[PDB]
């Protein structure tokens, strides 16, 4: 920050203003922390680590209950559908795995 | 495509330009077109008909200068096209018009037609990839490293005060008055006619501009100084003549603070600043008084800001801290700020697409005007 | 500073901040 | 899942919230949604389109204020949701809306829809584990030690009187008028217009509130100062202007004691309390006259206690001892009572679980309303 302070003292406002507005760090931290509780501790490992059909269903149950944190995370609708289709591909992968 | 964008300040008397990402405008030349008014006989004479650029000042005793932009509004569009092509000429930038995003400035509250026609020029004659037109105030705030303030500038033809609070501009508090540098110079020319010098030619008018920039100075109390005789500066013409100015050296830039002298019911520059503040809200008045940012070449008068403090202090409420910041690069604040805004990615998310302009036209720029 | 010399017109030797005094 | 329940004093003038067990409410920000009025031009300006609390109190001039709740009844649910989200935000609590029980107060006699929609918000948008809606009278008794008394609160939007005796509330004796602090500020605005000072913007409405809180008092007599036409005490504005008032710093708060000035037949605050006491049982009058509790910010005017005493003394039967307990926490009494109630364990039995609401709905809230 002191470097930016020196630049502000030397009035070389190009660097300071570009560093304060062009760095997408602000919206990045916002959107990242926004999706932080949903993308945290996801039990998808249970599907890829399941061997029994019971565990397949149990993994789906736990995953779908974990997926309820949506309102508090603002995840995009269509992108959520994309992740859903990825979930089913993990499902079908484990289906042929147990199969 | 997006190469290094170009910033052009259409100063109504001095156009300032250069690329973005720079730090100073290396292309500063007065705004006019000088055509010769004499007869050509000797082969091997000067070159070309128009004389935009430094060649004008080099051979001003031949030309017949014509100003294209009067009071920020362009009258002779062909001259502005020639000037803009001269900005892209081999002596100024050497780039091609189809290579850079253009950041054109504009005096606030200019007629709609001015923006429209400028769009036509930059997208039909020049085929620029992108174009953005903004206020001159915002740029000065960028160049002065701030976010809140009242940019009170004085270009060569338009003075105005734009109060911007925390990056949010208040449009209904914008005060614009068309009395700047050219009117100060014109009034000084009239005074020299009454002093017996009869400057009436075009080159003589730019000599008057040189006098205004060098010998005038502002008053403190024009009556205290009116009752007493003054220095009576001795300015030397390029010919070698000698001119004396007398009390008009302080009476000439009085037109800014008082347009009654030129016979015009309008407001002073102090009234513009004070009204521009008071047209806004109440919670912001104190902060706007504490942050007054000047710019514009016609604020470089010696002894100007001190009189501005006495004037605004005489008008503003009791004991409010009025704080005027006047940097050294006032002449290029709009350019430097244009370089700052044009050296960003938000600028890419802020200009007007050439395709979108072709699809829409005037409505496009009037939507993205802010 | 050289950057503020190379240009034609610059306010050389002038106070940059105009402000009223204290004693509110 | 529960750890330190979140007490929320959903007041139409200022929302006070914090965790349970806290002796003092940590966050008391005003109840309004501030949206900007002036376009953003300069990049790097303020972020977001919704300003709540501390930010919408410093940049007040830039904003337009929309009160969500008026007269204890929510108008825009969107705004209340945003304010509650602000409460759980990083700058206020850093908690989740699923880990703490929520005690949200409410004025008495509000429509059922407020209770329904309030719980719908706290059970659908927020996945609150436990919600309990209370009265804004019992809580003041809790935070004042007493268990028998007449709670006479005057918030910014709704004043009422609830006679509670030995922990038993007598609901049929509840009197409630919808004339409080908002109306006093608004009527003060009309008095300034009659004194030549207009205010129409929403951002300047809080300056009217500022005048009220810093310069309004209550005369002990309505005519001993009326025809006297007293001095005009000056009062400074946030910019540095000057307002002299005179007959409005006492004429504006008499709207509480006589709402005929606003053009509405109703009962004054004194008649609210006296009628709430007289509607109760014959044996319970002396204990209610000797136990009067004050709450709400409108009960902070100068000379309010003396006026309230003299009015009740005129309306009460002769020689009855009238004691009006007026604590110093009239603004935070209801909240402190909430922090006490939520810190108990009977509160666990008093709330509503999430599945309770899912299996029942609004019915469960109207069941545990008292
Ligand atoms: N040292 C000076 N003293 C007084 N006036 C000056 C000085 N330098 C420039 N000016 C005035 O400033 C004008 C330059 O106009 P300018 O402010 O550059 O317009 P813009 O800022 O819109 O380019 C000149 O015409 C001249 O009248
Ligand atoms: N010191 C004061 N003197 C007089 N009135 C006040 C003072 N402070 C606040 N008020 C008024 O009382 C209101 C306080 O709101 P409050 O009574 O808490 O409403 P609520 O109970 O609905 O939150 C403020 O909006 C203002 O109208």
């Amino acid at each position: 920050l002191l470097t930016l302070d020196i630049l502000k003292h030397g009035k070389r406002f190009h660097a300071t203003v570009s560093f304060d507005t062009d760095t997408g760090l602000k919206q990045a931290l916002e959107t990242v922390n926004d999706y932080n509780p949903l993308m945290k501790d996801f039990p998808l490992n249970d599907l890829l680590s399941a061997t029994e059909l019971d565990k397949i269903r149990q993994a789906l149950v736990a995953i779908f209950t974990h997926l309820r944190k949506i309102r508090n995370t603002k995840y995009p609708i269509q992108r959520a559908l994309r992740l859903v289709e990825a979930i089913s591909r993990d499902l079908s992968s484990q289906l042929l795995k147990v199969l | 495509i997006a190469n290094q964008p170009v910033v052009i300040d259409n100063g109504s008397g001095v156009i300032k330009a250069g690329f973005a990402g720079d730090q100073i405008p290396k292309y500063c030349f007065p705004n006019y077109v000088g055509r010769p008014k004499h007869v050509r006989v000797m082969a091997g004479a000067l070159e070309g008909d128009i004389f935009i650029g430094p060649k004008a000042e080099e051979h001003r005793g031949l030309l017949s200068i014509r100003y294209p932009m009067e009071h920020g509004i362009v009258k002779d569009w062909n001259d502005m096209e020639r000037i803009w092509q001269y900005v892209y000429s081999k002596d100024q930038l050497q780039t091609f018009s189809e290579e850079h995003p253009v950041l054109l400035t504009e005096a606030p509250l200019n007629p709609r037609k001015n923006r429209e026609r400028a769009a036509e020029v930059f997208f039909e004659t020049f085929n620029v990839p992108a174009l953005f037109i903004s206020m001159q105030a915002v740029l000065s705030l960028y160049a002065t490293g701030r976010t809140t303030g009242v940019v009170l500038d004085s270009g060569d033809g338009v003075t105005h005060a734009v109060p911007i609070y925390e990056g949010f501009a208040m449009p209904h508090s914008i005060m614009r008055i068309d009395i700047a540098g050219r009117d100060v110079s014109r009034f000084l020319r009239l005074y020299l006619r009454k002093e017996g010098y009869d400057f009436h030619s075009s080159s003589e008018f730019e000599i008057v501009k040189a006098i205004k920039e060098r010998a005038c100075y502002l008053s403190i109390n024009p009556q205290k100084d009116e009752t007493l005789e003054t220095e009576k500066a001795q300015y030397y013409l390029p010919d070698g003549s000698t001119i004396e100015i007398g009390p008009s050296r302080f009476r000439a830039p009085e037109l800014l603070f008082r347009p009654d002298l030129i016979g015009e019911e309008s407001e002073g520059i102090h009234e513009v600043l004070v009204f521009a503040i008071q047209k806004s809200d109440m919670d912001l008045r104190r902060t706007l008084f504490s942050n007054i940012v000047l710019s514009g070449g016609s604020t470089l008068f010696k002894g100007f800001g001190d009189r501005l403090l006495s004037e605004v202090k005489k008008l503003a409420p009791k004991d409010v801290k009025i704080r005027i910041s006047a940097p050294q690069e006032r002449l290029y604040s709009t350019w430097i700020g244009g370089s700052i805004l044009a050296s960003l990615d938000t600028f890419k998310k802020m200009w007007v697409s050439k395709k979108e302009y072709e699809e829409d036209g005037a409505r496009s720029i009037h939507r993205k005007t802010f | 500073d050289p950057k503020y010399a190379d240009l034609p017109g610059i306010a050389r030797n002038e106070p940059d901040v105009y402000e009223t005094s204290d004693l509110p």
